[PDB]
């Protein structure tokens, strides 16, 4: 799957909704495809990959295991409850798959608040006790680089991982280890709507001419200002974000924010 | 040399989420299936005691492939419970939107989960890429060179000489496959083809963040309405219309000729994988409280007869747990369904799925692409019919060709086509009502403190549902009923195979090691196991 030449990736699936995978899809310049071309050997990805069953077990082991090295990027929270059997991947638990591969790479990326911090399954009354990576992990000493949002700006993954092939380190990280260079600022201090916000103009409804002319939407929930993230400066899809379509931040690149955050429609 | 014995293909790859597939196999075909559905997260037990406004924001995770559809179905049925008629730019951007994720969702699906069951991309090196230009040129109306075609032979060339073969290593396909049929030449022109729809869908996911905020994850619907002004502006609507516009070209030049090629090569899997009942619930309301009133409408047959297409009463719907990791055997409708783990492992206590099973007056039924083509067809859709009239007359087969593996797949690019012309019905619409001087897109409503709601979409894989019990204001029971629920559960306690299951019967396999054949019938049906188990 992979030899000399393009830095090896090892993509796991935990529990999660694939979304944080199609973010990476959406990759812009570099696109996608220069990047499983060009940039990196995309050694296991059970989206994309050709290989089944057997086959894809053994194409994983053979990353795995080669005396290259690989990065770990990895989507989704592992779910800890009994013992670890509400996930499964060739019959073993999401737990023990992480358990045994990822103490092994050269480099782990937590990609997406779930594999991050838990998310949306970690939410109360969390039922298959899932864990964000080094929450399940620590014991076995894995750091794993967290790139949060739900999902996050492909962007930052990007960015995070040219700069690891570079540097041949970790970026400076904040105390949830997070890439200052995307995660240093509140998505409020860079919002658009900052001056409303700051002359008390606030939408009090979304129905209402206030919301029309582009007041702040504080008053119905916006998490901005409690939420570290690039959302307004890079944008998504290389054209809007959440307040840029009138609805308030829902603080998805912060921890627990299932249960921090809510109600969404309050402040 | 016929293999009998077991099979299990776990992971099963290029699907979203965690399956796996056990049959059994006696003389070389598939005599028995069990579809395993191997992760759990339980959002809806997560759910109880929120407030409904919160819902669309936990459910839209349960999938971020068909992202957007859940935050759909649940605004739809939490707009349902508090009884808001929302306004019509409302509707429109939402089925807008809409549209533009089942482009997306296709095209992505076609390529890049399904094209490797049926394309060699090793074989695309040894290809003559004039000749492979020219049949290129032959089956869509935009030309192709050889030089067009070298360029992405000679890139390929390069990335299997590095011999890291990353997503294609151990492909079933490296070294030849008896199953694999296409010659050089189409091999290369899907390869080129696969390669470009990683930029295309690019663009087809962009439309829906010129309204939506984002892709993925939407952030644009509340209950009443949506939230983008900015909808509403020229600009907005002209960015969209470019994009849906390169979207359109690329399904109709692109994919529906490489999904007509591909099927011609492998006109025996109009033998394999049929089914017999169809669920569909219609899609693209002009009245949000009508079905009826969708450009798609809903629908129900049995036995595949479609000259009797039944009304869909929802309340005919149950979730069995007999063949499921959930407590006891009892069925439930899921204005009173229950979402209670209980583990046993693989086939204990006759158990072998985190999916439910729904039954639809007590029937397995199909839902998807097929669903829904197959009744709008029987319905007299006049673009349905046409489109699905010249599919069957290129492909030089009869309607029967429909109930199958093939059929499947032509559906799902039949439906891309018809929706691709559609969204620009409902785009002139939308402008037109502007026009009329109507800006409003949200309206007002009320928390009631007890209440009952549903929402249905049909989303890319078929009918979704959303159904809420509001007890004091407050989440008393959520349910999520999805297409791949229905499609790729497991059995119920009449021990009913499920759509998947009884369509893997009769699959014949080649080589048990590599059973592609497998593949091919799962694929064709687009598993989406987050979803189904969420
Ligand atoms: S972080 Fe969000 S988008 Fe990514 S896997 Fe988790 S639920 Fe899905
Ligand atoms: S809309 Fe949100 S992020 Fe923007 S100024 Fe208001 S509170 Fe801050
Ligand atoms: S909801 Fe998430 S995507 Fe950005 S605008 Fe808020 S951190
Ligand atoms: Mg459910």
């Amino acid at each position: 799957l992979m030899g000399p030449r393009r830095p090896s990736v090892v993509y796991l699936h935990n529990a999660e909704c694939t979304g944080c995978s199609e973010s990476v899809l959406r990759a812009f310049e570099p696109y996608i495809d220069t990047l499983i071309l060009d940039t990196l050997s995309l050694d296991y990805h059970e989206t994309i990959m050709a290989a089944a069953g057997d086959a894809a077990e053994a194409a994983l082991e053979q990353a795995v295991n080669s005396p290259h090295g690989f990065i770990a990027v990895v989507e989704g929270g592992i779910p800890t409850a009994a013992n670890g059997i509400y996930g499964k991947v060739a019959n073993h638990t999401m737990l023990d798959i992480c358990s045994r591969i990822l103490p092994k790479a050269q480099a782990v990326i937590a990609y997406g608040t779930c594999a991050t911090f838990g998310g949306v399954q970690a939410a109360k009354p969390n039922p298959t006790g899932a864990k964000g990576v080094n929450d399940a992990l620590k014991h076995l000493g894995v750091k794993a680089i967290n790139i949060a949002g739900c999902p996050p700006n492909p962007y930052n993954l990007v960015g995070t991982i040219v700069y690891y092939l570079k540097n041949k380190a970790a970026p400076e990280l904040d105390s949830l280890n997070r890439p200052t260079m995307f995660f240093g600022q509140t998505v409020h201090e860079q919002c658009p709507r900052l001056p409303h916000f700051d002359a008390g103009e606030f939408a009090p409804s979304f129905e209402s001419e206030e919301a029309r002319k582009g007041w702040c939407l504080y008053e119905l929930g916006c998490k901005g200002p409690v939420t570290m993230n690039n959302c307004p400066k890079i944008k998504f899809n290389q054209t809007n974000w959440p307040v840029d379509a009138g609805h308030p931040c829902i603080g998805c690149s912060e921890p627990d924010f299932w249960d921090a955050m809510t109600p969404f429609y309050q402040n | 040399s016929s293999y009998s014995g077991p099979i299990v293909v776990d992971p099963v790859t290029r699907i979203e989420g965690h399956l796996r597939i056990e049959v059994e196999v006696e003389n070389g075909k598939v005599k028995n299936a069990y579809s395993s559905s191997t992760l759990f997260r339980g959002l809806e037990i997560i759910l109880k005691g929120r407030d409904p406004r919160d819902a669309q924001h936990f459910t839209q995770r349960t999938c971020g492939v068909c992202t957007y559809t859940h935050a759909l179905a649940s605004t739809r049925c939490v707009d349902n419970a508090v009884g808001v008629h929302i306004p019509k730019n409302a509707t429109y951007i939402r089925n807008l939107v809409l549209g533009a994720q089942y482009l997306h969702d296709h095209i992505v699906h076609f390529y890049h989960l399904h094209a490797l069951d049926f394309v060699d991309v090793t074989a695309a090196l040894k290809a003559d890429p004039a000749k492979a230009a020219k049949v290129a040129s032959s089956i869509s109306p935009r030309k192709t060179t050889a030089a067009d075609l070298k360029a992405v032979q000679d890139k390929l060339k390069t990335f299997v000489e590095t011999g890291q073969l990353g997503p294609f290593t151990n492909a079933y396909f490296l070294g030849g496959h008896p199953a694999y049929y296409l010659d050089p030449e189409t091999n290369l022109i899907a390869t080129a083809h696969y390669l470009e729809a990683l930029r295309l869908q690019v663009k087809a996911a962009r439309a829906m963040a010129v309204f939506g905020a984002k892709n993925p994850h939407t952030q644009f619907t509340v209950v009443g309405g949506v939230t983008c002004y900015d909808a509403l502006t020229p600009q907005r609507i002209a960015e969209f219309e470019a994009l849906w516009k390169e979207t359109k070209a690329f399904v109709d030049e692109v994919y529906i000729p490489d999904l007509l090629v591909v099927a011609a090569a492998y006109k025996d899997w109009t033998q394999y994988g049929g089914t017999d009942n169809f669920i569909t619930f219609g899609e693209f309301p002009k009245d949000e409280y009508d079905l009826n009133s969708r450009f798609f409408k809903p629908g129900v047959v049995f036995k595949r007869d479609f000259k009797n297409i039944k009304p869909f009463d929802k309340m005919q719907i149950e979730e069995h747990v007999r063949h499921s990791w959930y407590e006891g055997a009892e069925a439930r409708h899921p204005w009173k369904g229950q979402t209670q783990p209980k583990y046993t492992d693989l086939h204990g206590d006759d158990r072998y799925s985190w999916m439910k099973a729904p039954r639809y007056m007590g029937e397995p039924m199909e839902t998807g692409p097929l669903a829904q083509v197959l009744i709008a067809y029987s319905q007299g859709h006049p673009k349905v019919k046409a489109v699905t009239d010249a599919v069957l007359a290129k492909l030089g087969v009869g309607p029967e060709a429909l109930f199958s593996t093939l059929g499947r797949t032509a559906a799902r690019g039949i439906e891309t086509a018809v929706i691709a012309e559609y969204v620009g019905v409902m785009l002139q619409e939308y402008k037109d009502n502007i026009a009329k001087g109507d800006n409003v897109i949200c309206a007002p409503w009320e928390m009631p403190k007890q209440a009952e709601g549903v929402g249905f979409v049909n989303a890319p894989r078929g009918g979704l549902s959303h159904w809420i019990r509001i007890e004091d204001g407050k989440i008393g029971n959520f349910q999520l009923v999805v297409p791949s629920t229905w499609t790729l559960g497991p059995r119920c306690d009449k021990n009913k195979l499920s759509p998947v299951e009884a369509s893997l019967i009769g699959t014949p396999v080649a080589d048990a090691k590599r059973p592609v054949e497998i593949l091919r019938t799962v694929h064709s049906f687009d598993p989406c196991i987050a979803c189904g188990v969420h």
